[PDB]
């Protein structure tokens, strides 16, 4: 039997019958913190430093690892371009701070999509451009302040793969399709039209199915989401195609008393981490 | 650890104590910069006012690394972030955040 | 340089100026060499 | 184990001659 | 005693006299392939490869290294920048090809400057006008073909802090200085105007002195020399100061007959060897 089966290479096995010489002929068969609930640093004044940057956080048990799982360089086992990589390091794995956003009473809800917040982006940006091939995980830390007489409660997640939709004109006949501006809308991120479907017809509220965290302004102020990098092939086109989008709505929107300071910003602060590039020629901006 | 008078402005001469601190407030505007300064300790600026200021003066030479302090004394209910850096040689003061 | 990253925040009721005072030191790796005369104090007049 | 493989000139005195 | 003198740390032992408690106080005392001469690669069809680049050369006896050795990262004994430094590798470490000259009877002879060569090209220019500091050896390669039937040798060499100076006026009475774009004239290199003194006031037929190869026509047509970096301080600024030049002059001239190709170019290749950077911040292109 030729061992071309889909599931060939899993950890789990199945108990199937075959009459062919090719194994995916046969028949499905019988088999014989959570990674999705968001696991904590710890379950799998504090300060994280990378590179020439720090953050401050205060627990271990505030970071979340996507999916249970820590950045790493491509194993050998996954990789299929042949030339030796650029890891530049510390000049690419360090933290960059987007321009900030204002948080209103009114605020829809915003996404920033990777890795095009930082293809135009220090030393980062310049291997994102000068190479084919691009690879990464990233560390997403997002902030806010408020008093303790302010309220509101903002969700941060990380949906791999955002694709956007359109309002199909309105009425649902038209076949339109979100601009170039939309889809990639860089470091200043973008603001959502329809939050309630995520402007991709799925709902915000299951949104948490996905890897995130509050920010709760009666108990935090930041929230720390560590993504590992995620994908069908083991590199890809930084400029082509964006691993996930970040996703900054007010579930519960913003509120104080007449007086209180109202001026209440939302900063985004990122790093890659193992950011590792291959194909090397001219820089390429799109 | 001795204080820096990063608020050394040709205004508050006559009121020399107000060079002690420099001010922090809401902002209406996003990213701004609050203050700027070299990190020349043997400089006339700010770190004149420091010992180790004033001791590098007995020297021509210095070397090593060196830590500035910020203590901010507003009220137990204000909050907020600031982004403090280090701009190693190579231009002027960063133009924005 | 320093800057805002957020907002300096308050409720009612707080001060919406405040102050930092800055202070500076040298690390342990910190020397210096070429013992020299000082151009902060000089004399102008006799000291009497 | 490794995820990733790829990862004095002038002497005291003048030299003497030798004969041929 | 205190230990300050000039001599404390090299390899030789001197034996000096002194009264006082500083070393440096004492007498001078007495003491109690060649480095200068062009080592070849064999003495300390080929093909060097480095990067995602490869050129073509035929001996290993043929490659000069520069005051015989090889280049090399900064010690930890010799640094003093206490960033951890980055180490881009394969980006930045490959050959890199400058525009051509072209060789005519009446050529005077070119020199180029390094770093300034490649400050805008590749990631390698990005780096080193994202730090502060910089530091690396080279590989330099001249290329130049011509027929079996004409004539002419260049001499190629290394001239390290290859600091211009000008005619004075011609009279000698104006202290007048090379400008900008002559003493950092970048990617394309600049003419010299006087170079039996190497438009500095010393001679041309020392030059081989400094680390170099002959390019005769009838024997060879590339000239390879491997530079280590050399300066008084371990890392630099790759803006400010070019740490050596290269020289490439037509001692003996170029000839052949009428109907000969007269079109006899010479093209420069470079590869950065080692390159490290430290202090990043913001680009800066001088
Ligand atoms: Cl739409
Ligand atoms: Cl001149
Ligand atoms: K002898």
């Amino acid at each position: 039997e030729n061992s071309n089966s889909a599931s060939e290479g899993s950890t789990i096995n199945y108990t199937t019958i075959n009459y062919y010489k090719d194994a995916y002929a046969a028949s499905a068969g019988r088999q014989d913190a959570p990674p999705l609930k968001s696991p904590s640093a710890e379950a799998c004044v504090a300060q994280l430093t990378i590179g020439n940057s720090t953050i401050t956080t205060q627990e271990a048990a505030n970071i979340v690892i996507a999916y249970g799982e820590w950045p790493e360089y491509c194993p050998d086992t996954d990789a299929t371009a042949v030339d030796k990589p650029t890891r530049p390091d510390v000049s690419v794995n360090r933290f960059f701070t987007l321009d900030t956003k204002s948080w209103a009473k009114d605020s829809k809800g915003w996404y920033w999509k990777f890795p095009d917040v930082l293809t135009e982006v220090g030393v980062f940006g310049q291997n994102a451009q000068f190479h084919y091939l691009y690879r990464s995980g990233f560390c997403v830390h997002v902030q806010c302040n408020a008093s303790k007489f302010h309220q509101g409660a903002l969700l941060v997640a990380v949906l791999p793969e955002y694709v956007l939709g359109t309002i199909a004109g309105g009425t649902g006949n038209e076949n339109s399709h979100p601009p170039y501006a939309t889809t990639q809308p860089g470091q200043v991120g973008a603001v959502l039209t329809h939050p309630y479907v995520l402007d991709a017809g799925i709902p915000l509220s299951q949104l948490t199915v996905c890897p995130h965290q509050w920010i709760n302004l009666r108990t935090n102020n930041c929230a720390t989401i560590i993504v590992p990098y995620m994908n069908t092939v083991p590199f890809d086109s930084a400029l082509n195609h964006c691993n996930f989008g970040l996703l900054v709505i007010p579930v519960v929107p913003l509120d104080f008393n007449t007086g209180a300071t109202s001026e209440i910003p939302i900063t985004v602060t990122i790093a890659p981490m193992c950011a590792e590039f291959a194909g090397l020629r001219q820089a390429v901006k799109q | 650890e001795t204080i820096l008078e990063v608020n050394n402005l040709k205004t508050n001469e006559t009121t020399p104590m107000q060079r002690l601190c420099f001010p922090v407030s809401v902002q209406s505007k996003t990213g701004e910069l609050c203050a700027a300064f070299r990190a020349d300790p043997g400089r006339d600026g700010p770190w004149q006012s420091t010992i180790l200021g004033q001791l590098c003066r007995y020297y021509t030479q210095w070397s090593g690394s060196l830590e500035v302090t910020f203590m901010f004394a507003g009220s137990f209910m204000a909050t907020g972030k600031m982004l403090i850096a280090y701009t190693p040689p190579g231009g002027n003061v960063p133009a924005d955040r | 340089t320093i800057w805002y990253q957020t907002n300096y925040v308050v409720p009612i009721g707080a001060p919406t100026t405040a102050y930092i005072v800055a202070l500076a030191a040298a690390q342990d790796n910190f020397t210096m060499k070429l013992c020299k005369d000082t151009e902060d104090i000089e004399q102008t007049a006799n000291i009497q | 184990g490794d995820p990733i493989a790829d990862m004095l000139q002038v002497l005291p005195t003048a030299a003497n001659t030798e004969a041929s």
